[PDB]
RNA sequence: GCGGGGGCGGUGGGGUAAGCCUCCGCUCCGAGACGGGAACAACCGAGACCGGGGUUAAGGCCCCCAAGUGCGGGCUUAGUGUCAAUCUAAAAGGGCGUCCCCCGCCCAAGACAGCCGAGGCGGGGGGCCCCGAAGAUGUACAGGGACUAAGCCCGCCGCCGAGACCCCGGCCCGCGGGCCGUUGGCCCGCGUGGGGUAGGGGGGCGCGGCCGUGGGGCAGAAGCCGGGCCGUGAGGUCCGGUGGACCCGCGGCCGACGAAGAUCCCGGCGG
RNA sequence: AGGAUGCCCCCUCCCGAAGGAAACCCCGGUGACGGGGGAGUACGAGGGAGGGGGUCCAGGGUCUGCCCUUACGUCUAGAAA
């Protein structure tokens, strides 16, 4: 059982960028989240993402429903995972 | 000891022989992996152990009228030892008369691709005391398991059919299971 | 007087089993083989006639510069002889884009000259002379989405549009 | 009399001109209109009930007429002639044919087989399209639950699918 | 040749219906290879000289089997179902079983069920599924395995996949032109040229003899057994063994002129 | 009586029809994937040259593995029947 949460740090499995870093800053439905890098970090563009193309790590920050880009980076300040979200996966 | 692996299905060995855990695996779709594994490596065997587990979808009235009908009606008029069919019961023979469904049939190829697997209930003792055991799992065949669904593993289809052949096996699995522990 | 668009059409069903008016139709058309392509000019009576092998054919409005590299990659001479820069420059047109664009923005007529086209000296003709009037396409790469269905309805038969132009990209 | 299932299918032109066809059946349909017919008196009912067709087909007389007496019954004990109008819309002109061997029919009904297979006259039914209306009941919207009660017990007659179809005048 | 047939369309006309009878038109089979359809003349794709390479069509991509355990959303619990037809099916009728759309009314917190304080009641329709739904050699049949998706509905992405289309090499053909003393031979050009039964037309191979011409054979002719090479082929030719006296190349001509079959004839010989 | 001036392997070079990638960078889509570059590139039927190694090659008998495949003659719309 996958729990996908707001602030919640996932990696991508499909797409161009997958194994890349992301954040989830607001959930659209039951099927589909809101996921930013952010991009001048990870390059994961601040689209919508499908639940099932997304694994969620051990780490999360804690933010607002539709955080901004410069919230999500702060709140990478607050934890210091600056440097995890840049790392590639496999 | 033993090492659980996940099987590579591009990075699968040409030689030697692999061991799957057939535990919490769906029958037919682990089936259709091994079959084609049998057939796209003519020189590597192949070992499934937990047989038993393997699971079947559906209500389990369902499945197993299904299997008392081929057990039951499935017959011959002819001489039965020389024309009819002979029916498995026992989920290891069960699981492996699945992949000779799978296989091609009438020729050497399917043949012999049956014959480079072996298929056990619960793990051999041979298996167990090994230095290292890698067993390996296919998640693509494995079952994800959902509220309010309904299957069946093999052990239990087993002992609806022959339960006098499960109780056997059964009490043979507690008398051995002091020396399985200790392994 | 009147410019009538250029058109190109492609026969995309084969010969077995077609019925027999739509069949004379595609021979009068000059598509007499599979993925036969040929560039006509939208008069009244032509449209008539791509009307009545709609079912048979893709067609639609074709370009200067893909219609400059169909010369170019499939154009076929008397003999089957590739159509080469030079054979052009010889007959007063000096690029393969200059006779595309005379031909689709209606300084010329016709592509290929008539049978009964004499050809003069000094003076250009209004066609290429001796130009095959049909080219033989390659089968498109990546496929089709359904040669029984009409592009309206996501198959392939039917009227096109401007995307006549990618299906020749992709039959070259 | 032969299942219904043989004459539902429309599989020829209609055979109703007949002054050409021998022995053309009578219409055994003694009444149409059913109710209170005077245009004075449906003036107090307001609402209109529709048994349309669903399908095309054929309807047999026997049928009709057996569709007509279940639901004017249950008309007239559970609402009274006075309080409704019912009216079966089609007429059966269409003649059916049957080829059998059978008594003095003709001379050429002797003869066994698909020999001179042109049937005789076997009955009547009626040739209905799509969205024909059956029955046509004028009503008051108090009786709307009996007039739907009567037209469903109409439809259980009928050989082909029809629905109600309930609107006012 | 004057026996037709398949599919589709005229509610063709007839008939309860029929793989039924009798008309009208396109196409296909007969007389058409090949891919798909589980097999299958005529359903879908497609039209095949020979070899090779490539790309696609129909259709398919969990295994059998090349290509996806492909993507998003929803429905089904019945193994229902498992991508058109031939081809193995299903009706009227019942079901808020379940998902959904709409309409009417009550509740203005005094709605329904038994003071409580949030929705309630009724009607029509749609999707899927359940009942209706019973058979004779052998399993939830309609390819099998099996599958809770590998089913169904709305959309989407790539790939596999013919002899078809593209390309290369070789071959042959039709027509036109040219050359050579020619009952004929050779070269070139062009062809959205290359299936084919009955039948029509054009050339060649073989067998026995004859008119000519040139030869071989006791240092081994014909015949027979095996083998190499040449020719698309009918066939030719050579080698080794056996045999013991005839035979062959080329031009022309002529026939008692070519066998796999006739419950063929004669002989021999088998299980 | 055929080739052995052969045949196969490797290596190297060159030309090369139709066709034609990949890694990696950038743009887009939830996504399967599409596009610009890489790149008409590596490659690609076949056509040339050379070097080294080996020894028979072609052909034949028989068997095995994979792929394909419904005796013949005949009437017939239709023959494995
Ligand atoms: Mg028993
Ligand atoms: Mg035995
Ligand atoms: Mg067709
Ligand atoms: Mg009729
Ligand atoms: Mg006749
Ligand atoms: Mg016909
Ligand atoms: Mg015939
Ligand atoms: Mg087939
Ligand atoms: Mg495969
Ligand atoms: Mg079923
Ligand atoms: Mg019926
Ligand atoms: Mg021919
Ligand atoms: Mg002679
Ligand atoms: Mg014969
Ligand atoms: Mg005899
Ligand atoms: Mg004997
Ligand atoms: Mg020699
Ligand atoms: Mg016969
Ligand atoms: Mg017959
Ligand atoms: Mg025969």
């Amino acid at each position: 059982v996958k729990v996908i949460d707001v602030g919640r740090v996932v990696v991508k499995v499909l797409g161009r960028e997958a194994g890349r870093k992301a954040v989830v800053v607001d959930i659209v439905d039951e099927n589909y989240v809101v996921i930013t890098g952010p991009k001048s970090l990870s390059g994961v563009r601040r689209r919508r993402v499908n639940i099932n193309h997304i694994e969620p790590t051990d780490k999360k920050i804690e933010i607002k429903k539709g955080a901004s880009d410069e919230e999500v980076l702060k709140a990478l300040e607050a934890a210091g995972l600056v440097e995890y979200m840049k790392e590639r996966v496999k | 000891m033993i090492v659980k692996k996940v099987l590579d299905l591009s990075q699968i060995p040409e030689k030697g022989e692999i061991v799957i855990d057939a535990e919490g695996h769906i029958m037919g779709r682990l089936a259709s992996y091994v079959a084609k594994i049998l057939l796209s490596k003519p020189e590597l065997r192949v070992v499934v152990v937990n047989a038993e587990k393997l699971v079947v979808t559906g209500d389990r009235k369902m499945v197993v009228e299904w299997f008392m009908r081929k057990i039951s009606e499935w017959r011959t008029h002819y001489n039965p030892e020389k024309a009819g069919p002979k029916i498995p019961r026992r989920p290891d023979r069960v699981f492996k008369r699945v992949v000779r469904g799978m296989l091609p049939k009438k020729v050497e190829s399917g043949r012999d691709a049956l014959k480079r697997l072996r298929v056990y209930m619960s793990i051999p003792l041979d298996f167990i005391q090994r230095r290292r055991l890698v067993l390996y799992e296919v998640p693509a065949a494995k079952l994800r398991v959902r509220p309010l669904m309904q299957f069946v593993t093999l052990e239990e289809v087993w002992r609806s059919i022959d339960p006098a052949a499960w109780e056997k096996w059964n009490k043979a699995k507690e008398v051995w299971a002091k020396k399985i522990k200790q392994a | 007087k009147t410019v009538y668009p250029r058109y190109a059409v492609i026969r995309l069903r084969g010969i077995p089993t077609t019925p027999g008016d739509i069949a004379a139709t595609l021979d009068l058309l000059r598509l007499r083989r599979k993925f036969t392509m040929v560039v006509v000019v939208g008069s009244p009576s032509v449209m008539g006639m791509i009307e009545r092998v709609n079912d048979w054919v893709t067609w639609g409005e074709i370009d200067a510069d893909t219609l400059a590299e169909v010369l170019r990659k499939r154009g076929r001479i008397v003999g089957d002889k590739p159509l080469t820069l030079e054979y052009l420059q010889k007959w007063g047109w000096n690029s393969f884009e200059e006779v595309a664009l005379a031909y689709i923005s209606g300084e010329i007529e016709t592509l290929a000259c008539k049978k009964d086209f004499k050809a003069r000296e000094g003076q250009r003709p209004p066609c290429i002379p001796y130009l095959k009037p049909f080219f033989r396409l390659h089968p498109p790469r990546g496929g089709l989405n359904s040669v029984k269905l009409h592009f309206s309805v996501g198959g392939d038969l039917g009227y096109r549009g401007p995307l006549i132009n990618d299906l020749i990209k992709r039959m070259l | 009399a032969r299942p219904a299932r043989c004459y539902r299918r429309i599989k020829g032109p209609p055979y109703t001109r007949e002054e050409y066809i021998h022995g053309a059946p009578m219409i055994q349909i003694p009444k149409f209109d059913m109710g209170t017919t005077s245009a004075a008196a449906r003036a107090a009912f307001t609402m209109v009930a529709k048994l349309v067709a669903e399908e095309r087909g054929q309807i047999r007389m026997q049928a009709l007429e057996a569709a007509r007496q279940i639901s004017s019954k249950y008309l007239t004990k559970y609402v009274g002639d006075a309080n409704y109008y019912l009216r079966l819309n089609v007429v059966p002109h269409h003649v059916l044919r049957e080829n059998r061997m059978l008594a003095m029919a003709g001379a050429d009904r002797l003869q066994e087989g698909m020999r001179l297979a042109f049937g005789s006259p076997a009955g009547r039914a009626a040739r209905v399209e799509p969205g024909q209306v059956i029955f046509y009941v004028e009503f008051k919207p108090e009786h709307l639950a009996h007039v739907k009660e009567a037209l469903r017990r109409a439809a259980s007659k009928l050989p082909i699918p029809t629905r109600i179809v309930v609107e006012p005048k």
